[PDB]
RNA sequence: UAGCUAGUAGGUGGGGUAACGGCUCACCUAGGCGACGAUCCCUAGCUGGUCUGAGAGGAUGACCAGCCACACUGGAACUGAGACACGGUCCAGACUCCUACGGGAGGCAGCAGUGGGGAAUAUUGCACAAUGGGCGCAAGCCUGAUGCAGCCAUGCCGCGUG
RNA sequence: CCCGCAGAAGAAGCACCGGCUAACUCCGUGCCAGCAGCCGCGGUAAUACGGAGGGUGCAAGCGUUAAUCGGAAUUACUGGG
């Protein structure tokens, strides 16, 4: 660009914005969710991967997946709810955090027990 | 702090010794050199770029006894020295508290040096140092105090001492238990076994 | 690692939709969206309704099949 | 403690029946209070304890409905009470609540 | 209070709440700061409302007190929230009950 | 108005004081018209410790600037000679 | 968001303020500002700085320190060197409490602390011993400023678990 | 802050190991269960899932997530078309 251009209209940044709605500066928030489905993913892949619908304290509905096998979470349940984004199925953009709140930790589960919320097997 | 772990694996997976046991032999029966430990080490490495850098870092940090976040510090301050950045690295590493114990030969190991400078043994200047970090200076007079004064922790230690090569670069007395540091480390004073630029090159990226 | 607790039963397929989903009245349960399994599609094998096929269903969301076995 | 060198405890007692009639009344009395009857439809509708001063002498005294939903409450007062009071009138003389205290 | 004494500096322990006693009043009397073997007491500054159906008990120490308390609290919230979900499986999965739902 | 005074700027545990030239009102820690010496209670063996310029000092006082009573203290512990 | 401004823009005289002044009035003239972005809307306490970056830059203004603004909501003045006054005052409004129900009292965006919010941030502590203020000739009194402790792996750094 | 006493006594966990990226095999499950930052793995011999053994990194912390800048010469004045 020539430069008496830029003195005239200055170049501008991109918006950047962010991938999570939930946003706030905030790593936690909390909802009291409803329904728990197992949705299929995209074509290339094949599971039914258990979602919920999570009615946040800020009033957004959102969608989360949930790790870990098996869950004792239904109807109305007070979770975590983390970030990150899962690419197979639809819209995804949330995770709950297991061993919080009303959730179970993963029972059974020995390795990677910083993920799931397991405390350590003691004999 | 500390490794406190088994030291011939950390020489076996380097793959050069590391001089961590080493006390009234250097055996090669228990050492097992370039075998590499567990299961799987028999195989060529087949190393790569960033890993010869890796490996050269943990190589050096491992002979001192150094953990990550305090050689980062060394780090830090041989960057904003004048001179090249890896000599200087190398001379704060050389100038610890604990290194100079085991250049003077008062204890057998590296682990036993930290040992006494922790349990209070090792004077300097007068002043009695709990703290292995330690930065030495020139003209520093180092010595033990009476209650660890011959024992049989220095006196076998300073038998086994005579064997070695001897520092270029202080004074090793040891009539009476005691020691002077003369001078700095310099490149050639030191070992050749470091390669220099290259332990510096990885804290670049 | 896996738990056995997915239940198999048989259903009629009563409509195909898109997508090789199927719309299967068990014989107990009530009407439910089955998705076809790998399998039929890795042998190159498609299926037609009024047909009579296992259909495994998860107690987690039991309005979503899964058929199983062949036509 | 050391030795087991515990001394004296006085009494807690606790009153079951029905409100105005006199379970209210008992412990109203030895307060001098005329607090019998100031909860709302006239009836106690929960538990309370009140210590007192018998000249000579001390007790403590727990109060609490005698009535279908406080069970629970009855069931843990007799326990913690020492000594437990039943109060009858004679329009009913005998209650669903008299062999509940009993 | 069964157990005659008590401070002002006592860690406090009572179900899987825990915490320091910031003032004490009996009944009517706010200038208490010791307890009876009788008398009843009310505590404040403890966290949360309590059960209150159980006995509470003090401890030595209030960073020990807090951690035992936590624990005890997890404990039990944890066996309640478990076996319960899962438990519910087969019905709740396996066909849809009755109709009057409602 | 004016006062020669101590404010305190070091650790928790080792008083470092700057006596300093400043208005009455500000705080302690607040505004100030100059810096004019240190003083370390706390100390080494170390022959600096206390310092004070004068020709600063003896200006304010001829300003009218008056004097806390430990620098007032200080002032006539240095004087020309200790 | 492209037209916006009647005390608006300028002058004279009167009044006003510690003091300049459309500061405020009477009268006279028709200007003022405007694409080098006026006006309007949204959003925002600012800076010495912090963080990142080879630098240029970018993001940001917790802590520390300088300055301004606000003190239940809305408006005004008094006293005074200095306030249109955080724990002064008067009135109205909202709201809480008290009451003999006629009428009154209260303002933790001070330190602790509680409800509630929220993913989540502390002890209803000790002392004027020290620095620094207020008053007093001074002793001395007052000072939740400040100095200190308690609590939390929150961060940095040191050391150990041989 | 210093001295004395006793005795190895009281005190190590956490993530990761298909490529990127330092660090590998077996067993269980069988396109299911589930993993996944990115490209992707799993439909009967899974170095990528679950478990175990071995290994690597870092330390009273470790990891994940959110937030900002960097890499980004990807608003480019320095420094683009």
């Amino acid at each position: 660009a020539t430069v008496n251009q830029l003195v005239r209209k200055p170049r501008a940044r991109k918006v950047a914005k962010s991938n999570v709605p939930a946003l706030e500066a905030c790593p936690q928030k909390r909802g009291v969710c409803t329904r728990v489905y197992t949705t299929t993913p995209k074509k290339p892949n094949s599971a039914l991967r258990k979602v919920c619908r999570v009615r946040l304290t800020n009033g957004f509905e959102v969608t989360s997946y949930i790790g870990g096998e098996g869950h004792n979470l239904q109807e109305h349940s007070v979770i975590l709810i983390r970030g990150g984004r899962v690419k197979d199925l639809p819209g995804v953009r949330y995770h709950t955090v297991r061993g919080a709140l009303d959730c179970s930790g993963v029972k059974d589960r020995k390795q990677a027990r910083s993920k799931y919320g397991v405390k350590r097997p003691k004999a | 702090a500390r490794y406190l772990g088994p030291k011939l694996k950390l020489s076996r997976r380097e793959g050069t010794d590391l001089f961590l046991k080493s006390g009234v032999r250097a055996i090669d029966t228990k050492c097992k050199i370039e075998q590499a430990p567990g299961q799987h080490g028999a195989r060529k490495p087949r190393l790569s770029d960033y890993g010869v850098q890796l490996r050269e870092k943990q190589k050096v940090r491992r002979i001192y006894g150094v953990l990550e976040r305090q050689f980062r510090n060394y780090y830090k301050e041989a960057a904003r020295l004048k001179g090249n950045t890896g000599e200087n690295l190398l001379a704060l590493l050389e100038g610890r508290l604990d290194n100079v114990v085991y250049r003077m030969g008062f204890g057998a190991t590296r682990a036993e040096a930290r040992q006494l400078v922790s349990h209070k043994a090792i004077m300097v200047n007068g002043r009695v140092v709990n703290i292995a970090s330690y930065q030495v200076s020139p003209n520093d007079v180092v010595s033990i105090r009476e209650k660890a004064k011959k024992q049989s922790r220095v006196k076998a230690a300073l038998e086994l001492a005579e064997q070695r090569e001897k520092p270029t670069w202080l004074e090793v007395d040891a009539g009476k238990m005691e020691g002077t540091f003369k001078r700095k480390p310099e490149r050639s004073d030191l070992s050749a076994d470091i390669n220099e630029h290259l332990i510096v090159e990885l804290y670049s990226k | 690692a896996k738990e056995k607790d997915t239940i198999r039963t048989e259903g009629v397929v009563t409509e195909a939709l898109p997508n090789a989903t199927f719309r299967v009245k068990l014989d107990s349960g009530p009407e439910i969206l089955a998705y076809i399994s790998g399998k039929m599609r890795m042998h190159y094998i498609r299926i037609l309704p009024g047909d009579r096929v296992v259909v495994e269903i998860t107690p987690y969301d039991p309005t979503r099949g899964r058929i199983v076995y062949r036509k | 403690d050391t030795g087991a060198a515990a001394e004296p405890r006085a009494p807690v007692v606790t009153i079951m029946g029905h409100v105005d009639h006199g379970k209210t009344s008992l412990l109203d009395y030895i307060r001098s209070t005329k607090v019998a009857s100031g909860e709302a439809g006239g009836i106690t509708q929960h538990i309370g304890a009140y210590h007192v001063e018998t000249e000579n002498g001390m007790i403590t005294f727990l109060d609490t409905p005698g009535h279908a939903a406080f069970t629970s409450m009855r069931a843990r007062g007799a326990q913690a009470t020492d000594i437990v009071v039943l109060v009858v009138a004679a329009d009913d003389g005998v209650m669903p609540q008299t062999i509940e205290a009993i | 209070v069964r157990e005659g004494t008590l401070h002002k500096g006592d860690i406090v322990l009572c179900g899987f709440e825990y915490g320091r006693v910031r003032a004490m009043r009996n009944e009517l009397g706010q200038e208490v700061l010791e307890a009876g073997p009788s008398i009843p007491v009310e505590i404040l500054g403890l966290s949360g409302v309590p059960a209150a159906g159980d006995e509470v008990t003090v401890v030595r120490d209030e960073k020990k007190a807090r951690e035992v308390a936590l624990y005890r609290q997890g404990k039990f919230r944890e066996v309640k929230l478990a076996r319960q979900q899962k438990s519910k499986l087969e019905n709740m999965f396996a066909n849809m009950t009755e109709g009057e739902v409602h | 108005m004016v006062t020669i005074r101590l404010a305190r700027h070091g650790a928790k545990k080792r008083p470092f004081y700057q006596v300093v030239v400043a208005d009455s009102r500000n705080a302690r820690n607040g505004r100030f018209i100059e810096r004019v010496g240190f003083f370390n209670p706390i100390a080494s063996e170390k022959e600096e410790g206390t310092r004070l310029d004068l020709d600063r000092i003896a200006h304010w006082v001829g300003q009218g600037a008056t004097i806390s009573d430990r620098v007032a203290a200080l002032i006539k512990e240095v004087n020309k000679a200790a």
